Formats: C-alpha cells, sequence, structure tokens
C-alpha cells in the first residue's frame, strides 16, 4: 500500500518514500532522501521531524516497535527528531521525541529513548538507549551494559546538534 | 566489525543522474557518479575544478562559506562534506570520508571511513 | 540505473562484471585494463593517472573501492570494502582488509 503525506508536510520531490509509511505535519524530507517500507511493515515518521539530504530509513521484514499510538510499527520516529546526512534507521526501531541522529551513524534494533543526542559514524544495536543520554562519536554500542553507562546529554552536546540542522 | 563495517552500506543509485541544489559552476571534464548530492545553502557555493571525480552516493553540503574542491582532487563512494571546506590539488579520499568545517592538504590522502569535524572555523 | 562510466583508454574483458555507478576513469597519457572474471564492487572509482592500472584474471573488488594512480592488482586478488590503494600494488591472492588503506 501507498504512503500516507501529510498536507502540511514538505517532502522534496527527489526524495523516494515506498510503502507504508507515515509523514507527519510539518515533516521534512530534503533531497535525496530515502524511506522503504517495502515490507508490508509500517513505518510513523512524527510530527517536525527533519530528515536531511541522503538519509535513509529501512525496516526488516519481520520485527516491530510498539508505537506511542499503541500501533507495532517496524519504524516509529518520534517528533522534532533530527535524522541527519547518510545516518541510518534499520529495522525494528525507536526513537524517541527530540532525538537527534548525527553524520552517517547507524540506529538499528534498538530503542532510543527521548531527547537522546548521537553523533557520527556510530552503530547503536540491539539495545535500549535511555532517555537522554549521548554517544559519543565513532561509539559502537550492542551491549545493554554499554547503554546503561552513557553519558547524558550535557547541555553542551545539544547545542553541537542545533548547530548540524540550523533552520 | 571490521574496519568501517559498522558504518551504513553504500546503496545503489535509483537515477544515472546526481543533483544540484544551490549556486554551482561545474567544471567541463568533472565526473560525478549519479545519485551525487551537491547542496548549497544562500549564503554558500560549492566549487569542483578540472578533472575532480566524485564516487557514488557523496553528498557535498555547503554552509556558511564554499566547498571548493580543487584539481585531480578524489572522492571514493559515500564522501561527506559539511560545512566550509577546501580539498587540496591531488587528494585523495576514502570511501565514506567526513569532513566537517575542515580542510585537506593537496596531495593528502584520507583513510576509508575517516571523521573529520571541527565546531566551526 | 545498473549503469557504469568510462573515459579514456579502458579496456575491459566480455566476463567482467562492474557493478552500477563505478567510475572507470584514464587520463590522457595513462590507462585502465581488466582482465576477464574480475568483479568490481558497487561505486568503486579507479583513476589512472601516471600510466596504468591493470586489473588481473578473476580479481575481486568490494563496494567503494578507491584506486589511483599507477598499480597492478595482481591475479584473482581480492580487496575488501572501501579498500584505498593510491601508488600501490597487490600481489596475485593477496587480500586487503576492510577499510584498509596502501598508499606511497
Amino acid at each position: 500500500a501507498e504512503p500516507y503525506i501529510d498536507p502540511a508536510a514538505q517532502v522534496h520531490a527527489i526524495a523516494s518514500i515506498i510503502g507504508d509509511v507515515r509523514i507527519a505535519a510539518g515533516v521534512r524530507v530534503a533531497a535525496g532522501v530515502s524511506i522503504r517500507a517495502d515490507e508490508g511493515a509500517p513505518f510513523q515518521v512524527g510530527k517536525e521531524s527533519i530528515l536531511q539530504e541522503g538519509a535513509v530509513i529501512h525496516g526488516l521484514e519481520y520485527g516491530r516497535v510498539l508505537g506511542d499510538d499503541q500501533a507495532d510499527y517496524s519504524v516509529w520516529i518520534g517528533q522534532r527528531v533530527a535524522i541527519t546526512h547518510k545516518a541510518l534507521i534499520h529495522g525494528p526501531a525507536y526513537l524517541g521525541d527530540d532525538c537527534f541522529v548525527g553524520f552517517r551513524s547507524t540506529v538499528f534494533n534498538a530503542r532510543v529513548g527521548a531527547g537522546s543526542v548521537i553523533m557520527m559514524h556510530a552503530l547503536v544495536q540491539d539495545v535500549e538507549i535511555p532517555p537522554g543520554r549521548y554517544v559519543p562519536s565513532g561509539a559502537i554500542i550492542t551491549t545493554q551494559q554499554q547503554a546503561d553507562r552513557l553519558p547524558e546529554v550535557r547541555p553542551e552536546d545539544r547545542e553541537f546538534a542545533r548547530h548540524i540542522i540550523g533552520s | 566489525f571490521q574496519s568501517n563495517m559498522h558504518l551504513p552500506p553504500l546503496e545503489p543509485p535509483i537515477s544515472d543522474r546526481y543533483f544540484a541544489s544551490g549556486e554551482v559552476t561545474i567544471a567541463a571534464d568533472v565526473v560525478i557518479a549519479p545519485g551525487v548530492l551537491l547542496i548549497a545553502e544562500a549564503d554558500s557555493r560549492i566549487e569542483i575544478a578540472s578533472g575532480v571525480c566524485i564516487g557514488l552516493g557523496s553528498v557535498i553540503h555547503a554552509r556558511g562559506g564554499a566547498i571548493i574542491i580543487q584539481a585531480g582532487a578524489l572522492l571514493a563512494a559515500g564522501v561527506l562534506i559539511v560545512g566550509q571546506s577546501i580539498v587540496g590539488r591531488q587528494a585523495c579520499l576514502g570511501a565514506s570520508t567526513t569532513l566537517v568545517n575542515t580542510s585537506i592538504e593537496a596531495g593528502g590522502v584520507t583513510a576509508p571511513g575517516s571523521l573529520l569535524s571541527a565546531e566551526t572555523p
């Protein structure tokens, strides 16, 4: 089935959006962004999120997370979430409200609680990230030990993320 | 994971064309792979010199100034340049290099997966 | 789309598999040669500059390979993903780990 674009959402005409994807109001999909739900797996991108050029959202055929609307989703992106250039969000995945995912970083089969800041060239996999935690650039997080010991978002680090998107 | 193996995969193109948005001025002997994204904000421009090659999946995004790829510089697939950057004459950038407000000496070579990021110049 | 792009003196054997978005560019004084049975992975960029780049028989090049300058990639050698070779060569049966960088 087709995707649902909120009329109040701005989706570049050169972006590629395939399948059961839910684009909320005020959501900005940049040029060359790839969102693909060709498994019959639902995708939901919450309001006023920003997907930058080259970002990409894939989903596994099997696996889901629980959305805030009580539905099961392959991918649930919350509200005000930044997914930056060349970053990947794959498979069963949950990003909270006000999450940041830096350049060329991957979130796959994982839970990222709200307000979290993920930097650049990083992988988060197989973990439930606590709300409000910061993964450094280049980090590889696969054990729930590693998650538990993540720094909380320094009021500094959310400035860096607020510079990366400046609109 | 082996080196760069944690980084995202490198996806095929959908068109045989790349996409520019902003102020770009291109050199007749330049080779740009399909699906490369040259983006320049209103305060900004991208400048690519003679003999440059830009590989599959690369993204050049100029912000607060200019990105200048000088002549004979080469970018492997998925190189990402955000901010303002000058890539030296004859430079070579490994796959999935990231340069953020950082420049490259002429002839300098970047290991694949490299991450070079300064806050602001 | 499935296409690659070549420029300059590039000769390719008939049973070579070349992935999409590959660039095979040889400068004017220089050339590229690809023997038979070779596979060039997606997005790879090969650029001969001061002479020849020779990819010999049955070698495999993973995605995101970059070869610059002059080089011989030996018979049936295997180059890991994102390998980056600048003015350096690979023996026959040689192997590069992914993300490796050999440069002279």
